[PDB]
């Protein structure tokens, strides 16, 4: 995959201002590129455990709610349903 | 582009495309999910970026550096749970 | 919470992403490989 560019664009958004090193956005990649493995492997979990064949908001927040710790999981599942928000919208 | 309307940086259509490759047999994903995955990520990236940036005496970095990373997601405690999960 | 993680080892994060000690030979990331641009496929707008 390749979100490197994106991973920089986030960083301009919490800071504008800040670089980053290649092996710096190499360890964001593996650390994006984890989370992002976790979140879809519960989705699909749960998607595969149940009728749904589908993986949805719902899918992605249960999965949320369910790994990350605390407040962690709030904010997460926060901004999934903003963003769902959004693009549906 | 599918990322602005999210309000993301980050690719959700390149990320739908992940989460269909990690599905099971006919194992569908909806592009809620798909933007709700992007969403998470951009939000963890932040923040970890965000402390990353401040990962320091002076609260401000110059570049982001592994060191950087380990104090923004270590002192975070939360992510430091989150990625020792 | 800041010191009583240092005094213990942080081995994990040691061994996490290929490290996060400082290195050397570390550029200022420049850009893409050319694939930058976000891509999709024909099944993103599938109902839910």
């Amino acid at each position: 995959e390749s979100y490197s560019i994106y991973v920089y664009k986030v960083l301009k958004q919490v800071h504008p201002d800040t670089g980053i090193s290649s092996k710096a956005m190499g360890i964001m990649n593996s650390f994006v590129n984890d989370i992002f493995e976790r979140i879809a492997g519960e989705a699909s979990r749960l998607a595969h455990y149940n009728k749904r064949s589908t993986i949805t908001s719902r899918e992605i927040q249960t999965a949320v709610r369910l790994l990350l710790p605390g407040e962690l999981a709030k904010h997460a599942v926060s901004e999934g349903t903003k963003a769902v928000t959004k693009y549906t919208s | 582009s599918r990322s602005q309307r999210a309000g993301l940086q980050f690719p959700v259509g390149r990320i739908h495309r992940h989460l269909k490759s990690r599905t099971t047999s006919h194992g569908r994903v909806g592009a809620t999910a798909a933007v709700y995955s992007a969403a998470i990520l951009e939000y963890l990236t932040a923040e970890v970026l965000e402390l990353a940036g401040n990962a320091s005496k002076d609260l401000k970095v110059k570049r982001i550096t592994p060191r950087h990373l380990q104090l923004a997601i270590r002192g975070d405690e939360e992510l430091d749970s989150l990625i020792k999960a | 919470s800041g010191l009583l993680e240092a005094e213990e080892e942080d081995e994990f994060y040691q061994t996490t992403y290929g490290g996060f000690t400082e290195e050397s030979g570390d550029d200022e990331y420049q850009g893409d490989q050319s694939d930058t641009e976000d891509e999709v496929d024909s099944d993103f707008d599938i109902d839910e």
